[PDB]
RNA sequence: AACGACCGUAUAGUACGAGAGGAACUACGGUUGGUGGCCACUGGUGUACCGGUUGUUCGAGAGAGCACGUGCCGGGUAGCC
RNA sequence: CCGAGUGGCUUGCUACCUCGAUGUCGGUUCCCUCCAUCCUGCCCGUGCAGAAGCGGGCAAGGGUGAGGUUGUUCGCCUAUU
RNA sequence: AGUCGGGUGAGAACCCCGACGGCCUAAUGGAUAAGGGUUCCUCAGCACUGCUGAUCAGCUGAGGGUUAGCCGGUCCUAAGUCUCACCGCAACUCGACUGAGACGAAAUGGGAAACAGGUUAAUAUUCCUGUGCCAUCAUGCAGUGAAAGUUGACGCCCUGGGGUCGAUCACGCCGGGCAUCGCCCGGUCGAACCGUCCAACUCCGUGGAAGCCGUAAUGGCAGGAAGCGGACGAACGGCGGCAUAGGGAAACGUGAUUCAACCUGGGGCCCAUGAAAAGACGAGCAUGAUGUCCGUACCGAGAACCGACACAGGUGUCCAUGGCGGCGAAAGCCAAGGCCUGUCGGGAGCAACCAACGUUAGGGAAUUCGGCAAGUUAGUCCCGUACCUUCGGAAGAAGGGAUGCCUGCUCCGGAACGGAGCAGGUCGCAGUGACUCGGAAGCUCGGACUGUCUAGUAACAACAUAGGUGACCGCAAAUCCGCAAGGACUCGUACGGUCACUGAAUCCUGCCCAGUGCAGGUAUCUGAACACCUCGUACAAGAGGACGAAGGACCUGUCAACGGCGGGGGUCUUAAGGUAGCGUAGUACCUUGCCGCAUCAGUAGCGGCUUGCAUGAAUGGAUUAACCAGAGCUUCACUGUCCCAACGUUGGGCCCGGUGAACUGUACAUUCCAGUGCGGAGUCUGGAGACACCCAGGGGGAAGCAAAGACCCUAUGGAGCUUUACUGCAGGCUGUCGCUGAGGACUCUCACUCCGGGAGGAGGACACCGAUAGCCGGGC
RNA sequence: CGUGGAAGUCUGUUAGAGUUGGUGUCCUACAAUACCCUCUCGUGAUCUAUGUGUAGGGGUGAAAGGCCCAUCGAGUCCGGC
């Protein structure tokens, strides 16, 4: 995690980084099919290394609270 | 580093080089301008009041 | 003395401007006689390096390949629509006034036909409130009220890449990198460093602003520094 | 022009 | 300045003194600082020399070169100190 | 107490000398000197029994060392003398 | 870094041959870019140049030398540049935008095509021999396909597979070397191109896994796993030709390991997303013709470049795979290749003195501002490891043990000429035997960290940083550049970016709006010009009035805004009256404060107290793990820093041949002690001393040489900087006039503006622009 | 336990970059900023070649009034003179 920080940036810094990348290197379902196989592929840009299915999602999420507002309305 | 003799080993790009129009070494060629006579920039020659004493 | 930096940057040298040749595409709304049987797909996904948040590639049915300002949740295949008779799903960009009260929207027009001004950043939207023959209110990310012409074309759903500025820095190193895709001189020296000569908080024996760090509105660019026509300043009260 | 000559 | 000064012993547990305590002349031994000289002795050096030994090169052996002006290690004559 | 002086280390005063520059403080090293003498020699007095001192006289031959804090000079401190 | 012979010559230490001895190993070798410009080769020379000499030369003189369809240029496009047009400007050789065109890459971006040998004093993928290839066109045959797509064409980190050269191992052959042995060295060749082979990736069929398949790792699958079959598909690689070509005196090998080049995959990262265009492919074959123009010598550096020099400086790329060594592109040693030109020599055991340096007994920081300088430690393995801590770290903490050779072996692995161990034997004072190679520990201060800086006395605590906070702005924006035409931010849009402050984390950040600043409001007061009203004037100047914008008065908000947080008494100034903390501070005058620690002794250091001359909360307060060529202090270790100096080594120094400056110089000058003098005299005065000349020395004096004193003052000197100094100038805000139109509040549309491809939409007599007026106005 | 191989991470004269001490050598120098040893960084806010842009009250500046061809609290040249 925050541990290729070594005694550098403090508490918070890497407190912070390492629960972002936590999550964001979970297994995340896929919106197409419903397997959990979605990674990050760069800045804002998911893919299902089943299906192949490339979205756009959060920045270090597939899913943004405001995001799934869009849904419902 | 010295901006003296240490530094002077650096210089070896060409600039100033023999101008088509008026055969001085002046042609700028990474400008394509002449500081002396002007061409390149001026389609007049390259002349000001100030190369003399204002009486003369 | 000497222009403070502020002044430096107006020139547009080099160091202040913009990669722009580095530059995808200026993100702008498609253009349709009327109808809207516009309509195209989603071919890919990219990283548009302006704002540091993904756009999608697009094909439109009349063979027009362009970059789209990118809504969350428009993955490759996916088929989006521009018009007024667009279908009201997330991606599909449409005039206000097609639009229900209560949608989050994003990239939208400040004239209709401008192609979209406001709402474009990370994760941000605005939100339409108000329908009318005549205006169409939205509330801006800012939190503002903005009067629109229901004329004005916008995009369904919030912005792409949300939630990016949670996430520090930590490291000099990755604000370089970063401020490298922008029209930035970084990094950030304080006027109060310097010396007299180059700001107006600069000089004395020891750092401090020489004057009341709130200035005038009327205040000639090269003195105006420093909090610009603050209503106020600090937390308290 | 430095205190010591000529530092 | 070619010499300056100090400690100790005998004098004497004496003169003196109620006691406590406690000298001197003189003769001795030594120390310190300074001075001049010298090297038997001790000590240093001693890239004179002899030996051990690592790396490498001359095929091995033998015998050598280089490793900063001896590769390092051990011993060390004269002389100089 | 008051009065009379010598010195030219301190400080102060003056503005004579140098502003076409006479290189700073402290330290260091190395040489000569002064006496208003700390020790050493020879002496006087003693509230000088002795021992240890206290004060003074002649006297500049020799000596007057090592360290802890401090850039310090100065000074404070330790053990030797 | 030379030495002995010898060569040439009028002349030889340094020109040449040989031998012996050395030096250079990412360079002192090889290929080159820039730059130089003939320095290249040859012959003849020595007046010049060369740190001495010269027969030599980068010198002088005269000749000669650079050969390309397939190496570069040329072509393409990059940041970006110019030209024309348009517009601006008093104007231009000026100026931003827009449109069109052109320019912009010689090592090192993209790119049609060449290899091998031979040759000259000097060129060489250029000439010659052999062989091959590309493009265009022409003719003939085929073909009617033909433009969609592919390619050119791409970041960083890790990694697998294929694989050549090289290196090494085994054995054979050819040639050499060595001489107790049987070893050691070199060679054992052979291209472009043509043909052919294909692993990886992808896909297809078959198959039918419900747990198996697979990797270095991740991974894969009923949405179909393994297996089997197949389509597509790689190398600068293999294989065949090329080649009774070439090359070699000869032999003219075969296998293997590790494998640069080259080929092809997998994984990971981004608040960073990693060129473009020409061109190629797609799209056959034969024969013939054509392929012009420019560069090509040489140097590429301790003598061919820049630095005034044959300058110890500076100056890009490729060779990173030569051997031993070892972790290694490290040391040390040695090849290939280069060199003895980091170009003056000869002589003295070679003194003093100086530069680099070795070794010094006993002591062991006593030296000193300070351990400055030097020294100690050291490689690898095993054991073991404190406080504190942000749980990462601290940490190689500390501390202890081991370490060679020789004999025979074991384990891991396909194996290495890879690695890890075992038993026995054995030498030395010493086994990382040289070389390579940390001294260690603690306390306090500062800044969190990596990073930045005064090119040339400051590397620091200063700057930056993430992080924290405040301010401005909805984009026809805020901020900023331009005289204008216009422009940066901006291919951007509040999760933005502008303007500032603070400066990681951790616990926190009190009180004050009186002054100043900024901002909001405002009955009333004050507030310019135009128009308007009165007076005045046949008009006019001018005087007064009415209305009143921004602004000010006044009011309110605001301190993570400038800043403030006392005296007195049991409120006063001027708003408040110092909260948590911290405290004799890098802030404490008094001061070496007092007490304690530590030492024989401690203006130091640390801890406690603390009334704080004159601490204190984002002018951030306290505190803090990690980090540090940062400041202070303590301990162990170590030692010529010291007691106290000695001896030694090399280069000078000294003598000799040759070369050959400069600084400085009013004159006189063998001085010394005193005195005098503008009070700091070799020269005046009195005495003393004093024969001349020369060598070496360390520097007492010549207020020595070098610099028209920086300090200080003065001059109605200069400049940079500041501000509520004087005066002005931009700029911003605001009223008014013009553009400007119809019907103190209001409608419209037609100028004008903006959005829109257009149709048309928004806006609208405002805004913009021109002119003027008031206010703000160290931005200048 | 292994695998994996992160990092403005560590050691490092790899290349390359930097410039702390010696206040050494030099100081009419080899040199108008050099030499030697010592020392810092060395996968990144890295170093570097070439091309290109910014111009003088203007640039550029992680800010030292640093730098803009040995020239900088306002470059250089000529002119005003
Ligand atoms: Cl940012
Ligand atoms: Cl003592
Ligand atoms: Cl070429
Ligand atoms: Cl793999
Ligand atoms: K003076
Ligand atoms: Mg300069
Ligand atoms: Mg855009
Ligand atoms: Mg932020
Ligand atoms: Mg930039
Ligand atoms: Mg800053
Ligand atoms: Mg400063
Ligand atoms: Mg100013
Ligand atoms: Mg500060
Ligand atoms: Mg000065
Ligand atoms: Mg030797
Ligand atoms: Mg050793
Ligand atoms: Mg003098
Ligand atoms: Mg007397
Ligand atoms: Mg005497
Ligand atoms: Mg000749
Ligand atoms: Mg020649
Ligand atoms: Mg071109
Ligand atoms: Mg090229
Ligand atoms: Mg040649
Ligand atoms: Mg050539
Ligand atoms: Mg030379
Ligand atoms: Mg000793
Ligand atoms: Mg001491
Ligand atoms: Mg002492
Ligand atoms: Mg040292
Ligand atoms: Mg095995
Ligand atoms: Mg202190
Ligand atoms: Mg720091
Ligand atoms: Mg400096
Ligand atoms: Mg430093
Ligand atoms: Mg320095
Ligand atoms: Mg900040
Ligand atoms: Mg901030
Ligand atoms: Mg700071
Ligand atoms: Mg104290
Ligand atoms: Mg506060
Ligand atoms: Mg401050
Ligand atoms: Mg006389
Ligand atoms: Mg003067
Ligand atoms: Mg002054
Ligand atoms: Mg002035
Ligand atoms: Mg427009
Ligand atoms: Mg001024
Ligand atoms: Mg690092
Ligand atoms: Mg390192
Ligand atoms: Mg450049
Ligand atoms: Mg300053
Ligand atoms: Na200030
Ligand atoms: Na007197
Ligand atoms: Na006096
Ligand atoms: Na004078
Ligand atoms: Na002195
Ligand atoms: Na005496
Ligand atoms: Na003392
Ligand atoms: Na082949
Ligand atoms: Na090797
Ligand atoms: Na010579
Ligand atoms: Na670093
Ligand atoms: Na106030
Ligand atoms: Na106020
Ligand atoms: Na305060
Ligand atoms: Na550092
Ligand atoms: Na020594
Ligand atoms: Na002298
Ligand atoms: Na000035
Ligand atoms: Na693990
Ligand atoms: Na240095
Ligand atoms: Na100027
Ligand atoms: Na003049």
């Amino acid at each position: 995690r925050s541990g290729r920080f070594g005694a550098r940036y403090g508490r918070v810094s890497r407190r912070r980084v390492a629960e972002i990348e936590s999550e964001m290197n979970e297994d995340h379902a896929c919106p197409n099919c419903g397997e959990d196989r979605v990674d990050r592929q760069g800045t804002g840009i998911w893919q299902c290394s089943y299906c192949d299915y490339k979205f756009t999602g959060g920045s270090y999420k597939p899913e943004t609270p405001g995001g799934k507002t869009v849904r419902r309305s | 580093t010295g901006a003296g003799t240490p530094s002077q080993g650096k210089k070896n790009t060409t600039t100033h080089t023999k101008c088509r129009r008026c055969g001085e070494k002046s042609y700028h060629t990474k400008k394509k301008v002449c500081s002396s006579c002007g061409f390149g920039k001026s389609a007049k020659r390259r002349d000001y009041e100030w190369q003399s004493k204002a009486g003369e | 003395g000497r222009r403070i930096q502020g002044q430096r940057r107006g020139r547009g040298t080099s160091t202040f401007r913009a990669p722009s040749h580095r530059y995808k595409a200026d993100l702008e709304h498609r253009k349709v006689e009327d109808g809207d049987v516009i309509a195209g797909t989603v071919v890919d996904i990219e990283h548009d390096p302006a704002r540091s948040a993904p756009v999608a590639a697009v094909e439109f049915e009349d063979g027009d390949r362009r970059l789209i300002l990118a809504p969350e949740g428009v993955g490759v295949g996916d088929e989006l629509q521009v018009g007024v008779s667009a279908e009201i799903a997330p991606g599909n960009t449409l005039p206000l006034a097609e639009i229900p009260e209560g949608v989050p929207v994003c990239n939208v027009e400040s004239s209709p036909g401008d192609g979209g001004k406001f709402a474009r950043a990370s994760g941000v939207n605005a939100q339409l409130l108000t329908h009318d023959r005549n205006v169409a209110v939205v509330k801006l990310p800012s939190g503002e009220m903005k009067r629109l012409d229901p004329q004005c074309r916008a995009t369904i759903g919030v912005v792409a890449g949300g939630g990016r500025t949670d996430k520090p820095f930590v490291k000099a190193g990755n604000k370089h990198h970063k401020m490298k895709a922008r029209g930035t001189k970084w990094p950030n020296v304080r006027g109060v460093a310097m010396n007299a000569v180059d700001h107006p908080f600069g000089g004395g024996g020891r750092q401090h602003p020489g004057k009341p760090k709130s200035i005038s509105r009327n205040a000639p660019p090269g003195r105006k520094v420093g909090d610009i026509a603050s209503k106020r300043t600090g937390r308290g009260g | 022009x430095t205190x010591p000559f000529x530092x």
